[PDB]
RNA sequence: UCGAUGUCGGCUCGUCGCAUCCUGGGGCUGAAGAAGGUCCCAAGGGUUGGGCUGUUCGCCCAUUAAAGCGGCACGCGAGCU
RNA sequence: CGAAUGCCGGCAUGAGUAACGAUAAAGAGGGUGAGAAUCCCUCUCGCCGUAAGCCCAAGGGUUCCUACGCAAUGGUCGUCAGCGUAGGGUUAGGCGGGACCUAAGGUGAAGCCGAAAGGCGUAGCCGAAGGGCAGCCGGUUAAUAUUCCGGCCCUUCCCGCAGGUGCGAUGGGGGGACGCUCUAGGCUAGGGGGACCGGAGCCAUGGACGAGCCCGGCCAGAAGCGCAGGGUGGGAGGUAGGCAAAUCCGCCUCCCAACAAGCUCUGCGUGGUGGGGAAGCCCGUACGGGUGACAACCCCCCGAAGCCAGGGAGCCAAGAAAAGCCUCUAAGCACAACCUGCGGGAACCCGUACCGCAAACCGACACAGGUGGGCGGGUGCAAGAGCACUCAGGCGCGCGGGAGAACCCUCGCCAAGGAACUCUGCAAGUUGGCCCCGUAACUUCGGGAGAAGGGGUGCUCCCUGGGGUGAUGAGCCCCGGGGAGCCGCAGUGAACAGGCUCUGGCGACUGUUUACCAAAAACACAGCUCUCUGCGAACUCGUAAGAGGAGGUAUAGGGAGCGACGCUUGCCCGGUGCCGGAAGGUCAAGGGGAGGGGUGCAAGCCCCGAACCGAAGCCCCGGUGAACGGCGGCCGUAACUAUAACGGUCCUAAGGUAGCGAAAUUCCUUGUCGGGUAAGUUCCGACCUGCACGAAAAGCGUAACGACCGGAGCGCUGUCUCGGCGAGGGACCCGGUGAAAUUGAACUGGCCGUGAAGAUGCGGCCUACCCGUGGCAGGACGAAAAGACCCCGUGGAGCUUUACUGCAGC
RNA sequence: CGAGCUAGCCCUGGCCAGGGUGAAGCUGGGGUGAGACCCAGUGGAGGCCCGAACCGGUGGGGGAUGCAAACCCCUCGGAUG
RNA sequence: GUGGUUCGUGGAGCCAUGGGGGAAUCUGGGCGGACCACCGCCUAAGGCUAAGUACUCCGGGUGACCGAUAGCGCACCAGUA
RNA sequence: CGGGGGGAACCUGGGGAACUGAAACAUCUCAGUACCCAGAGGAGAGGAAAGAGAAAUCGACUCCCUGAGUAGCGGCGAGCG
RNA sequence: CGCGGGGUGGAGCAGCCUGGUAGCUCGUCGGGCUCAUAACCCGAAGGUCGUCGGUUCAAAUCCGGCCCCCGCAACCA
RNA sequence: CCGAGGGUAGGGCCCGUGACUGGGGCGAAGUCGUAACAAGGUAGCUGUACCGGAAGGUGCGGCUGGACACC
RNA sequence: GUGGGAGAGGGUGGUGGAAUUCCCGGAGUAGCGGUGAAAUGCGCAGAUACCGGGAGGAACGCCGAUGGCGAAGGCAGCCACCUGGUCCACCCGUGACGCUGAGGCGCGAAAGCGUGGGGAGCAAACCGGAUUAGAUACCCGGGUAGUCCACGCCCUAAACG
């Protein structure tokens, strides 16, 4: 039956993207935390 | 007057369609005078601020002329009477001698082919438009400005009209289609006649779906809802209203007068429909 | 027994008690015969089909030698419903 | 450390157990190899064929191709692979995106708002599966190809030359530019037939050398033409509108055309030309290469939903924008610039392999699930994308071999009976397509209706009607009509394809719902009523700005009940709510300063503070029932008896009207009577003693409708009496792979006792050699879930209100 | 941090074999003082009918350490709204 | 009308200020806990100002700190799979 | 010419909870804590008396000790201080 | 069993709360008006207050027991 | 072939009959009122509508088959 | 036919004044209404009676008759338009063209009905006051359908001379 992951490469980038985060103070913090933790990807990689 | 159908379906029986024989044009509208529009019921927050709205036919918005006065004195000939989906009434196409085209909301008994003018000058004849001060008392009248040079607000809807009871100072006394009695300023343009398509009130939607075409979505009663949702709901196997009847937001809906008290507008009203 | 002992009825499969419905055997009778009454012995076997109701029960139809009453976590849901 | 259903890890038990993932299906021969049911090749057999074939978009990301590999991955095996290692492989001015347009939305000079972060917002900008734009047919590679090659077309920039013209834009105007259903004429795609054209070969097994059989009979193609279409009037005058300017467009008038007549654009066709080009046979292929050939290359018919395309009609719910494009003028320039034609040159970035209904995507899996667009051939059956078989193509579903128990699942059939089964005909069965005959109550006249019930149904020969395309002719195709016959149990001969009727309840109806235990009588619904709302509307969201409402304006918009339609919807305004009420009463801050206090020598400073004036609200006065709601008790009475039209008396704000009533409501109750049945707690019809119906939380009906729920009959049945047999897939046996919950340890019997009250484990007695396999579930108070019920906890949470106390709002 | 599931709305595209029924209108005849009307033809309406795709999810069986954390078979609802 | 202080409206001053009213310049103004007198303190409505203080990404030194189930989550290519 | 953004913790400022405690709970506590925002730096804040507050006394600010769990504050409760 | 109100001239109601006295309508009886009857007028009569205890000086009145009456409740199971 | 008739299916009409139900007729002396007959004590009757135990009342319109004081 | 007549004959559109009700304004005070008598009601929150203003609906006083017109039902302020019947005069035309009329068609007071409007006065039903034994009546105070208009039905009557 239809499930919860229906990948679409564009939806991913406008949602969890890098300029998405950068646009909002909640999201700038997301990067901040992610970066401070030493995360290898700061933001999902989408092809 | 009101097309009716044989009942070759259920809901074809009581269904009733407007008589369109008034329509002289169809499938325009003058492509120069109209943009598009949209909404959803939702406001700029993405939020439903008016419930039960959406679906319903695509519509082009015919731009129409609620100031007749910017054009004082230039007559115009009535080219067509066509179908405005954005209102109860029908719009009249009029070509001015200016060569300018405008839409007007079409009065009952406005003939395609006749001439209309607007200004203090004007003959008191259907379709013309004047300052209120220059219309003779008793004249029934429609598309009225509430304030000078601000556009036609009052009596625009199919079959509506208004009446001049008298005159007081800079103000004339008007009976509105509500029946309320109001003082409107002398200088306010108004166009003589009633609005027509009067038979509007007699159409019978007749099936559910036809209510959807007008973009009205279903209306669910508090009465059948749970308490989170509405002041009427729960406990069921039905229930009376169990309290004085309320809106979803909780204020009372039979009798409560919601007009603000301290409005300056108040010293310009004399009566009741609200 | 609440860190679970699934609850009515039906179906299936039974098994047991006897305070015996039938059949066998008896005493008494207000037992002429036939047929009953009532009590005694007796658990070997047997104890119908159907209408109504979820019903157990009960009422009813048509038969029967008879159309017994109880126990088994109101026997039986790691057997079904 | 021994316990925490402890934590982390290791290893046991179940156990060689269950499974090994669609019942489309396999067999052999040969090859390779250490090793073969499982890899390769052939032959045979089966499965898909509106697909299980082919193409596109997502998404995936090297899975593609080839060589060498087999440890793991693969539910077995693997010599194979989507797996390991390595090497190769994706080629574009024209296909898709971008150096174009704008849509919702987003963002946002201006501006607005907000403690901060930020929210908004005209224009602009961004944003596409929409608008716009120039490539078609072959061939080639192990692997890409409208990308490379061959062939024939085309577009935009730059520069030049020639000719032409008031040139000129971001500004004006036109256009772009539009719905749904039905649909004309002509074409094309595709398809069938041909006695005609081309072709290896074939005569089998009784017959056939044949107008036999089998295979093929096309594809792209500028200009020109031809056919079918789309679009489209011409000229002058006047002009005050299209925020400047127009010569353009709008409007008025005059003059010829009504017509594609022209001009113009597009479809097909034909086109110089380029290219394909079967069976079969030989060879050799994860595959496809020679020949067949010098291939043929044509007629007829069927025919789109595609094309001409902005076609046509009808209807109402009334059906994007912006650029490209054309025009018009403005500055500015008229050397320029633009326009047309020709010519040279210039033409960037990114995608391009492969999977794609799936073993490569979403589902932890090589998961019976889910996934958008296009093509999707043949025959037969009324049609069809249905169904059966079948082409191209693809597959036999990555454990097998046997056996032929119980039992299970899926399926076939049955004497006599026919619902007796059972909560219930649940389930199965009957019915079944088409044509013709025929068809009731009732009805809102449409319906009810496929009502019901019937008859027909194939093959052959004979005569005949109209249509299409040709010609008004044959031939091909379509729709028929009448007559005589043959065969079987049977002609919708297989497959797909309603069982019907009577009658109640509830909801008018089509719709909607608890994703994943309820599809309903619940919600919605047209429609009725009340109520608010004069427009900077009420209402909603927001702190605001702002927005929705609505670019709407009372024939509108918001709230609330009711719920098609019919006939109706009674009485009560005492309480509550709302509505109205310019008096009155009370009432907060404030105004007022009678009088009183502190202190100071004092001038003073300072603190109280009564009268009285002083909102909303409340009180008070009314109103108001499709506002919250509410609509009696006891006692007597008629010349049989009964019963009470009638009276009496208490209380009320007023005492339940009409309808209906043992009801989706009736406790007593299986009320009583009638009906149906041999028998009826249900069902239907009555009565009325309505525990405890009753009129928009509507009353009573109502044709039609319903996967709703109840009752009854016909038909038919394995539902049953009552079982039997048969099929296949498991189950069993053999080889390969091999889990799980659970598990204090076990050397784990019956009875009668006992015991924390239900003992394998204590007492007595009885019985009992050791160990398994297939089976059934009585027991281990069997597994699972720290019982959801119940109570406890001064535990939570959702909900309500005339609980308390705040807050928003007003 | 989430509307890549699910709910509603907005913008822009697409899909719905085949059959059946035969509304208004139009035309013609009848009718009449003129009508309403009637009949025949044409016509092609509809939250109309049957039924694939598609969308569902009625009843029953199977599954229940599943093929599957909602599946499978049979049947069944809608199918121009 | 509130906030701060130990100050929760209390006899509630002080410091601060959202609203209303609203001065003076040394004989002027603030304070010593309501207010008054006396007696004292101090000079608001402009600004800057080292050091003594806080902390530990980083470098060092030290440990009756751990020794791979410890010690950081990471002794190991870990904020990784 | 300058600004913008980043920095483990530390600092100032704008805003600012609840569980909890009070063995229920409103004032009160937790607590101006957590957290969000803006700013600053290697520190930051503060700072040169319209101060204290009884002595005719001390002299800017900050940090430690003590004063002191004192003065007080408080459903005069819990507790705060 | 449970909670709540109740029982008073023939009928139907007050009175009891807060002790001292029994009241209102109808009916009944006597008289009147009328041919007559009812209506109507004038007069009367009738009750130990469910019952049995108890409290007080005194009980329809306040307390208890039994008998009845109406109402309410009987849920999770 | 047609054919008495039999059988299956669906209609029409007519009779009988049915819990109960509706009103009607009739019945020496039942209960309730007084509608009508005299201006019948509200003139009557009337079609229609609503209401009421009952006769009846009231609305609207109609008919006469109803009308010596007095303002 | 010609010429002339009377008339609330019918349909459409307008329009006038009296009065009633309500609203506003002024003035003014203690009652008003109503009956058989009263009460309910209305009134010091300023009624009634008076003047001024405005809104709205219905019906047309005198003329009016004991009259006119129409087939009937029916028809009454004024004006215009469209239109029916009918009488008189003259003897001009046609030349029995007549009468009646089962069916059919049409009209048809009031009430009633449907969908809209409109709603002042009136007023079934309803409520209250009074009368009565009682009163679901008569009288009085309120009062909704209806009364009016458009369209569409219904088709009755002491539709009577
Ligand atoms: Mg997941
Ligand atoms: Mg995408
Ligand atoms: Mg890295
Ligand atoms: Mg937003
Ligand atoms: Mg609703
Ligand atoms: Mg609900
Ligand atoms: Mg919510
Ligand atoms: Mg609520
Ligand atoms: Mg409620
Ligand atoms: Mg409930
Ligand atoms: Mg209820
Ligand atoms: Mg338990
Ligand atoms: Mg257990
Ligand atoms: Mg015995
Ligand atoms: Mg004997
Ligand atoms: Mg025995
Ligand atoms: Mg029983
Ligand atoms: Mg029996
Ligand atoms: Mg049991
Ligand atoms: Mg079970
Ligand atoms: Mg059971
Ligand atoms: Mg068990
Ligand atoms: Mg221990
Ligand atoms: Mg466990
Ligand atoms: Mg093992
Ligand atoms: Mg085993
Ligand atoms: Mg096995
Ligand atoms: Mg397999
Ligand atoms: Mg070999
Ligand atoms: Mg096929
Ligand atoms: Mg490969
Ligand atoms: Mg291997
Ligand atoms: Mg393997
Ligand atoms: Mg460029
Ligand atoms: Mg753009
Ligand atoms: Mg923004
Ligand atoms: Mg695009
Ligand atoms: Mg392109
Ligand atoms: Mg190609
Ligand atoms: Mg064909
Ligand atoms: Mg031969
Ligand atoms: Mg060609
Ligand atoms: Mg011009
Ligand atoms: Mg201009
Ligand atoms: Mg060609
Ligand atoms: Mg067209
Ligand atoms: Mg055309
Ligand atoms: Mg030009
Ligand atoms: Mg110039
Ligand atoms: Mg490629
Ligand atoms: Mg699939
Ligand atoms: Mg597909
Ligand atoms: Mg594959
Ligand atoms: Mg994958
Ligand atoms: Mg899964
Ligand atoms: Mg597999
Ligand atoms: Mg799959
Ligand atoms: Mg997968
Ligand atoms: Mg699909
Ligand atoms: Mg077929
Ligand atoms: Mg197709
Ligand atoms: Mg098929
Ligand atoms: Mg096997
Ligand atoms: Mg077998
Ligand atoms: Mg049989
Ligand atoms: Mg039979
Ligand atoms: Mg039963
Ligand atoms: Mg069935
Ligand atoms: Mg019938
Ligand atoms: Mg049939
Ligand atoms: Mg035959
Ligand atoms: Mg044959
Ligand atoms: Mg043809
Ligand atoms: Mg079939
Ligand atoms: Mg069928
Ligand atoms: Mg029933
Ligand atoms: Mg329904
Ligand atoms: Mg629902
Ligand atoms: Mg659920
Ligand atoms: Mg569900
Ligand atoms: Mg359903
Ligand atoms: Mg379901
Ligand atoms: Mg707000
Ligand atoms: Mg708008
Ligand atoms: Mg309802
Ligand atoms: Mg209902
Ligand atoms: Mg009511
Ligand atoms: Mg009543
Ligand atoms: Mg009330
Ligand atoms: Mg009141
Ligand atoms: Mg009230
Ligand atoms: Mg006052
Ligand atoms: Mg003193
Ligand atoms: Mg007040
Ligand atoms: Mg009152
Ligand atoms: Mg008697
Ligand atoms: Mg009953
Ligand atoms: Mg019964
Ligand atoms: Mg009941
Ligand atoms: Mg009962
Ligand atoms: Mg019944
Ligand atoms: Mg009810
Ligand atoms: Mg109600
Ligand atoms: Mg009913
Ligand atoms: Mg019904
Ligand atoms: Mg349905
Ligand atoms: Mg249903
Ligand atoms: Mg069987
Ligand atoms: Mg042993
Ligand atoms: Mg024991
Ligand atoms: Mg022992
Ligand atoms: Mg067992
Ligand atoms: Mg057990
Ligand atoms: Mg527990
Ligand atoms: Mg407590
Ligand atoms: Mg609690
Ligand atoms: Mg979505
Ligand atoms: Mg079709
Ligand atoms: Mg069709
Ligand atoms: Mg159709
Ligand atoms: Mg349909
Ligand atoms: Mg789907
Ligand atoms: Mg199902
Ligand atoms: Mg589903
Ligand atoms: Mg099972
Ligand atoms: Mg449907
Ligand atoms: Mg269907
Ligand atoms: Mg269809
Ligand atoms: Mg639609
Ligand atoms: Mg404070
Ligand atoms: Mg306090
Ligand atoms: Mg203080
Ligand atoms: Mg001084
Ligand atoms: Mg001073
Ligand atoms: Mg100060
Ligand atoms: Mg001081
Ligand atoms: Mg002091
Ligand atoms: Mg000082
Ligand atoms: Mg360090
Ligand atoms: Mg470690
Ligand atoms: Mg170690
Ligand atoms: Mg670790
Ligand atoms: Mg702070
Ligand atoms: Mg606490
Ligand atoms: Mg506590
Ligand atoms: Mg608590
Ligand atoms: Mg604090
Ligand atoms: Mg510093
Ligand atoms: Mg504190
Ligand atoms: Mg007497
Ligand atoms: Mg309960
Ligand atoms: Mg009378
Ligand atoms: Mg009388
Ligand atoms: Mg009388
Ligand atoms: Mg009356
Ligand atoms: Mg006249
Ligand atoms: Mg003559
Ligand atoms: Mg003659
Ligand atoms: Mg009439
Ligand atoms: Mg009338
Ligand atoms: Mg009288």
């Amino acid at each position: 039956m239809k499930r919860t992951w229906q990948p679409n490469r564009r939806k991913r980038a406008k949602t969890h993207g890098f300029r998405a985060r950068m646009r909002t103070p909640g999201g700038r913090k997301v990067l901040k935390r992610r970066r401070q933790k030493g995360r290898w990807r700061l933001t999902p990689a989408v092809r | 007057a009101v097309k009716k159908f044989k009942p070759y379906t259920p809901s074809r029986r009581f269904m009733t369609v407007a008589d369109f024989s008034e329509i002289t044009k169809t499938e325009p509208e003058k492509s120069l005078v109209k943009p598009l529009k949209k909404t959803g019921g939702r406001n700029n927050q993405g939020r439903i601020t008016v419930r039960f709205r959406g679906g319903g036919h695509k519509r082009l918005y015919r731009i129409i002329d609620f100031k007749r006065w910017d054009k004082v004195g230039i007559p115009a000939k009535v080219a067509a009477i066509e179908y405005d989906p954005n209102r109860s009434a029908r719009i009249a196409l009029l070509h001015y001698v200016d060569g300018e085209k405008r839409y007007i909301i079409a009065p009952d008994g406005l003939q395609v082919g006749q001439q209309v003018v607007a200004g203090p000058d004007a003959p008191i004849q259907v379709g013309n438009a004047l300052p209120l001060r220059f219309i003779p008392v008793g004249t029934v009248v429609h598309a009225v400005e509430l304030e000078p040079k601000k556009g036609a607000k009052l009596a625009r809807a199919a079959g509506t009209s208004a009446q001049i009871q008298g005159r007081e100072g800079d103000y004339v006394i008007l009976r509105l289609p509500s029946g309320e009695l109001r003082k409107v300023h002398g200088e306010c343009y108004a166009t003589v006649g009633a609005v027509g398509n009067a038979d509007h009130k007699n159409i019978v939607l007749g099936k559910a779906g036809r209510s959807r075409w007008l973009g009205r979505r279903p209306h669910v009663r508090g009465a059948a809802m749970n308490p989170v949702d509405h002041p009427h709901g729960g406990g069921e196997g039905r229930a009376p209203r169990g309290r004085p009847p309320a809106s979803p937001w909780g204020w009372q809906t039979k009798g409560l007068k919601t007009r603000k008290r301290r409005k300056p507008s108040s010293r310009f009203i004399i009566a009741r429909r609200k």
